């Protein structure tokens, strides 16, 4: 039971607006504090704000200037963080986090990344990565998935629904036109594949997408 | 059971309950105001025990106005309270001594 | 508001060695000081609270210390897992802040990358696209240099590289070099070749294919 | 008595950029510290008091931040009347004191 479940990302045009959600569950309390956090990629954690659900009362980091408004209903338990006017600036991943009253984050959401542009979403192209016919194997193979033009970040890549966990590489994205492309690799006993299935699951879900992609043999 | 006594017992009871609910509501009012320390609430209660009972060491201590305002309730139901306990001692041992020395 | 300075940002370590996380606090704040751990592309995890109380789930080789202005986060014998970013938090004044992180690196024996080289995939080809893909995996150290040649040629037109960050489960690093073009392109020309050089070894390690 | 610092004295900006004026303090004053604009040839005007508090007719555009020994009074977004010095005053122990006073260049 994950305690916080945010969105994993969220497009904005230049000078657009958007609502943030972290939905609460597991011990409620009337001391409970949720906080705001934002990271830049390759930055720190820099503290947004705060609010008491139980009072509705919502502070705010004085040293950045203002651009979020706290809420959060008490029935469903969510917490909501409004970005207005946002700018590229404001791209960023926004976690939640609770804190019993006690001073500390004793959880985090798993964040939702902001990208702050006006280009369109685009679902992934799969395509699968598998050795050509004069590739020699040892006691290993290694494939992999090629996660090409989809935008914003980011995408999630695992194998085989998350079973095959050892030996996995995702790369980080580069961007080229408006468009981010990544693959993912894995390595597996040799003596396993094809006759043990080998397939990548890419998640979008600035697109709301998943997709398979089954790694097989060349003819 | 005799009035003293009743309001000796229903001041002992209010005084717990302003206790937490200022504890509560110190932490309210002072987060948000830059370098306030009477932010969480296990320290907040032990801050409204020390000035409830006005020993205050000045570890901690309200800087906005509503944490103050909170603090003058619970400063005022700690005296008073004391007050009414004093009060029914007083009066019990006013009435043992009629007793004993035979009204 | 309380700054709260990490230095240094970046701590390198021997496999199983005790490493030590500086935390300074520009003023006195008790024991009021709280410590994350951050792996790459992961959320912060609480590691240690109020400077040196441990939280259930955290191996017990985490530990903390110190008062007043001066805080450590500990690690007793540090392990690749332990690979990440590491941030301290004050709670004693409003605002909460954080420090500015500390990197944990850690200095493992020399590998020489695992090279594989993959062709275009049909289903590619039929939207007129062919990316031919090459990983260059589980290195150490991180430098390295990729070289694409195409019939023996030297190619640098639509080479896209991308390094990942030191890898938590072997202290590691990894690759990937993408070279681009199009249908027609990959179409008029036949043997396509990767190229490694690492400090592992002075002859390049070189993976081909031919599309024939 | 207190000192407070204002370093750098000269601060030079963009059309449109966030700036930031540093008032450094001696010693701990809380957030007895308030902010004031001084045009060329005008008289001071109150932006900013007790360290982040608006003040009324003032643009929104300026803020203030900070207690203890640190504070800052920040612009969003600078623009051509904002051209003036910048002077912080604390009131946490008499006397009363100013800073030396920033200029903002654009
Ligand atoms: C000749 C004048 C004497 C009277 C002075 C008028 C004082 C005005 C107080 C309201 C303005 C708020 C400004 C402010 O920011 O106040 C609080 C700090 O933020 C300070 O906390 C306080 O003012 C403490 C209040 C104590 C309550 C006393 C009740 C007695 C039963
Ligand atoms: C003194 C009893 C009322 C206290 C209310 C505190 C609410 C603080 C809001 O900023």
């Amino acid at each position: 039971q994950v305690q916080l479940q945010q969105p994993g990302a969220e497009l904005v045009k230049p000078g657009a607006s958007v609502k943030l959600s972290c939905k609460a569950s597991g011990y409620t309390f009337t001391s409970d504090w949720i906080h705001w956090v934002k990271q830049r990629p390759g930055h720190g954690l820099e503290w947004i704000g705060e609010i008491i659900p139980s009072y509705g009362r919502a502070n705010y980091n004085e040293k950045i200037q203002k651009k979020a408004t706290l809420t959060a209903d008490k029935s469903s338990s969510t917490a909501f963080m409004q970005l207005s006017s946002l700018t590229s600036e404001d791209s960023a991943v926004y976690y939640c986090a609770r804190e019993r009253g006690d001073g500390y984050f004793a959880v985090w959401g798993a964040g939702t990344t902001v990208t702050v542009s006006s280009a369109k979403t685009t679902p992934p192209s799969v395509y699968p990565l598998a050795p050509g016919s004069a590739a020699q194997t040892n006691s290993m193979v290694t494939l992999g998935c090629l996660v090409k033009g989809y935008f914003p970040e980011p995408v999630t890549v695992t194998w085989n629904s998350g079973s095959l966990s050892s030996g996995v590489h995702t790369f980080p994205a580069v961007l080229q036109s408006d468009l981010y492309t990544l693959s993912s690799s894995v390595t597996v006993p040799s003596s396993s594949w094809p006759s043990e299935t080998v397939t990548c699951n890419v998640a979008h879900p600035a697109s709301s997408t998943k997709v398979d992609k089954k790694i097989v043999p060349r003819d | 059971s005799a009035l003293h006594w009743r309001a000796a017992g229903a001041a002992t009871v209010l005084l717990v309950i302003v206790l937490l609910a200022g504890s509560y509501l110190a932490v309210l009012a002072e987060r948000g105001a830059p370098g306030a320390q009477l932010i969480t609430y296990p320290r907040a209660l032990w801050w409204s025990v020390e000035t409830a009972t006005t020993v205050g060491y000045g570890d901690l201590a309200p800087v906005t106005l509503w944490g103050r305002c909170v603090a003058v309730v619970v400063m005022v139901a700690g005296i008073t309270s004391a007050g009414l306990v004093t009060a029914a001692l007083a009066t019990w041992f006013v009435g043992r001594e009629q007793e004993r020395r035979g009204h | 508001d309380i700054l709260l300075t990490q230095s240094p940002a970046i701590l390198s370590v021997s496999p199983g060695e005790r490493v030590s996380f500086s935390c300074r606090a520009s003023q006195s704040i008790g024991t009021d000081i709280h410590w994350y751990q951050q792996r790459t592309n992961g959320s912060p995890r609480l590691l240690i609270k109020y400077a040196s109380e441990s939280i259930s789930g955290i191996p017990s080789r985490f530990s903390g210390s110190g008062s007043g202005t001066d805080f450590t986060l500990s690690i007793n014998s540090v392990e690749s897992e332990d690979i990440a970013n590491y941030y301290c938090q004050q709670s004693n004044r409003w605002p909460f802040t954080f420090g500015s992180g500390t990197k944990l690196e850690i200095k493992r024996a020399d590998a020489a990358p695992t090279v594989s080289i993959f062709p275009p995939s049909s289903e590619q080809l039929t939207s007129g696209g062919a990316s031919v893909v090459c990983f260059l995996n589980n290195f150490y150290p991180k430098d390295i240099n990729v070289k694409w040649k195409i019939d023996g040629s030297e190619r640098q037109n639509g080479v896209l590289n991308s390094w990942t960050d030191q890898d938590s489960k072997d202290s590691t690093y990894s690759m990937s070099s993408t070279l681009t073009l199009t249908k027609d392109e990959y179409e008029r020309h036949n043997s396509y070749t990767c190229e490694a050089t690492h400090k592992t070894s002075t002859s390049p390690i070189v993976k081909s294919f031919n599309r024939n």
